[PDB]
């Protein structure tokens, strides 16, 4: 910035741009050559993108040249950590988690079942043979 | 089979021998213990239609080392969609005269329900394919069981890679394609009707019926298997029906 | 009826993959499935109203895998479908901009310091850096000025260069993976100049 009798004094990197904040041509005035000031000025004015606070539920973010990144917690995902991995819980991923069969629900929980021969265990997802030679089994290899 | 391996004495409980008048006729694939999947273009010139004997337990064409069982098939019922001669809609449908024995070397493989297959089991790559057919084009047929395992492919994709033949009957809804286009592996001519099962969590399912392909293991062309899933209620309601008098039984699809 | 995706781009920066693709939903959702060139397809973002999909997680599960992806289209009241291109994490994530954590006077010698800028790398929790992914194959490349312009490289995070003890200089570095020939090079860093 530039004060009534500032610019008397030769410049400063401090003082002028990170204690202050200068303008191009303060900052051309300190590195004096183009490319030099270029070089300054290109990461100086492509702002700190992550000031906007884009990530979400607890993800991290680290600043980049016109854009940043997002460290995201395990629970969460996506551009701004908007994606909670707990709520995924569909048949249409990873066939809802459910061994056998997986009914999905709208406001209820995804709900899994089994085929003929086989039968739910306590964790509601597992089916246990209910019959010696269940169908989908190569007995010799089980 | 073209380029796969023979599957060892027990690890494909589920394949089935057809076979008309004593010969070697198509493969097939144990569904519980009184019916069997098949392809519907292995009956198109069948003339002896009480001289339709199953066998299971089966591995070794050379021998009888007392694990095979045969019945003899009362019903085959093919969808009256099915035309002859064609591409579409092959499967069939065999009900066993009398049930065969589960046992450690015959098992039946899981028929899934339509959207467990559609959204689950359809997006496994690799499946196994298996028969007592040809082991390349026109070349001889196999003694013992034969196993290969095939990556599965959606249909845009199986257009997208294959030689645009002129005359190739087109994919349809009730088939979908798998295996390579390198001419290294592939089901081939006497698997038909032969089981493509999809393993998913521990479990078999019954996925695709082996059932064309423009000659075995040909460059830039694909196998096409029966969509099973298409068929699973169709598949079910005749499981529930009365035997209707007659071998042969050409059911309305639906 | 829908329209197929199109022009399906990854953009990946320290492992944070990201596949964008077009157009704009109208009356249609996407679905996205992700896989090695033999393996299972998994589904990611589904019935999706955005263009894009964090890939992240699958991909760093083994950065140097090469992986393709589908955008499925579905009617909003087989579907359509396309593949994008290949995409090896390993080779072509880009490296972000480095940043120089210090700058010590030793004598007539200065030790120049980038920091391990964190890629979405995960191990036990925690985020391996850019040196612990990439290890000897990730050269930095210093530039400093007094009118001059001056360079140096080393295969670790330091630098140690030789300053007229008389002037102020000025530093800037530069990430460099040397074996690629697809972003080997990332931009350079914020000018840093002793005061
Ligand atoms: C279905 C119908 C449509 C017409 C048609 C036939 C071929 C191509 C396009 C249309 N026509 C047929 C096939 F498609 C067929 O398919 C394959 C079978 C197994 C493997 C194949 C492969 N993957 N190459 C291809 N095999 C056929 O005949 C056999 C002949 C000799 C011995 C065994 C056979 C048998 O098994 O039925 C047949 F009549
Ligand atoms: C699937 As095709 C056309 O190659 O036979
Ligand atoms: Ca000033
Ligand atoms: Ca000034
Ligand atoms: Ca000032
Ligand atoms: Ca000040
Ligand atoms: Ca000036
Ligand atoms: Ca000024
Ligand atoms: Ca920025
Ligand atoms: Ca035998």
């Amino acid at each position: 910035a530039n004060a009534f009798l500032e610019e008397l004094r030769p410049g400063s990197l401090e003082r002028e741009c990170k204690e202050e904040q200068c303008s191009f041509e303060e900052a051309r005035e300190i590195f004096k050559d183009a490319e030099r000031t270029k070089l300054f000025w290109i990461s100086y004015s492509d702002g700190d993108q992550c000031a906007s606070s884009p990530c979400q539920n607890g993800g991290s973010c680290k600043d980049q040249l016109q854009s940043y990144i997002c460290f995201c917690l395990p629970a969460f995902e996506g551009r701004n950590c908007e994606t909670h991995k707990d709520d995924q819980l569909i048949c249409v991923n990873e066939n809802g988690g459910c061994e056998q069969y997986c009914s999905d629900h709208t406001g209820t929980k995804r709900s899994c079942r089994c085929h003929e021969g086989y039968s739910l265990l306590a964790d509601g997802v597992s089916c246990t043979p209910t019959v010696e030679y269940p169908c989908g089994k190569i007995p010799i290899l089980e | 089979i073209v380029g796969g391996k023979v599957c060892p004495k027990g690890e494909c409980p589920w394949q089935v021998l057809l076979l008309v008048n004593g010969a070697q006729l198509c493969g097939g694939t144990l569904i519980n213990t009184i019916w069997v999947v098949s392809a519907a273009h292995c009956f198109d010139k069948i003339k002896n239609w009480r001289n339709l004997i199953a066998v299971l337990g089966e591995h070794d064409l050379s021998e009888h080392d007392g694990d095979e069982q045969s019945r003899r098939v009362a019903q085959v019922i093919i969808p009256s969609t099915y035309v002859p001669g064609t591409t579409n809609h092959d499967i069939a449908l065999l009900r066993l005269h009398q049930p065969v024995v589960l046992t450690d070397h015959v098992v039946p493989l899981c028929l899934p329900e339509r959207t467990f297959s559609e959204r689950t089991l359809a997006f496994v790559r690799f499946s196994l394919v298996s028969g007592w057919g040809q082991l390349l084009d026109r070349g001889a047929t196999a003694l013992e069981l034969m196993v290969l395992n095939v990556p599965r492919l959606m249909t845009q994709d199986c257009l997208q890679q294959s030689r645009k033949v002129g005359d190739s009957p087109n994919i349809t809804e009730y088939m979908f394609c798998a295996g390579y286009s390198d001419g290294s592996k592939d089901s081939c001519k006497g698997d038909s009707g032969g089981p493509h099962a999809t393993h998913y969590r521990g479990t078999w399912y019954l996925t695709g019926i082996v059932s064309w392909g423009q000659g075995c293991a040909t460059v830039g062309h694909f196998g096409v298997y029966t969509r099973v899933s298409q068929y699973i209620e169709w598949l079910q309601k005749l499981m529930r029906s009365e035997p209707r008098p007659g071998v042969l039984l050409r059911a309305p699809f639906p | 009826n829908t329209v197929a995706a199109y022009n399906l781009t990854w953009k990946s920066t320290n492992f944070k993959t990201i596949l964008e693709w077009e157009p704009k939903p109208v009356n249609q959702v996407y679905t996205v499935q992700i896989s090695t060139k033999s393996g299972d397809w998994k589904s990611k973002c589904f019935y999706t109203t955005d263009t894009e999909c964090d890939l992240t997680d699958e991909i760093v599960k083994d950065v140097k895998q090469t992986y393709l992806a589908r955008v499925f289209s579905y009617p909003a009241g087989e579907p359509l479908y396309e593949n994008s291109p290949e995409f090896t994490p390993y080779l072509e994530t880009n490296l972000g901009q480095p940043t120089i954590q210090s700058f010590e006077q030793v004598g007539t010698k200065v030790n120049v310091t980038v920091e391990d800028e964190r890629t979405l790398v995960r191990r036990n929790n925690t985020f391996l850096s850019l040196r612990d992914v990439f290890g000897k194959d990730l050269i930095y490349t210093l530039y400093y000025w007094k009118s001059g312009k001056k360079t140096a490289k080393t295969n670790t995070n330091e630098f140690l260069i030789d300053v007229d003890k008389g002037e102020n200089y000025c530093f800037s570095v530069q990430a460099v993976i040397p074996s690629r020939t697809v972003n080997r090079k990332s931009t350079d860093s914020p000018v840093e100049c002793m005061g």
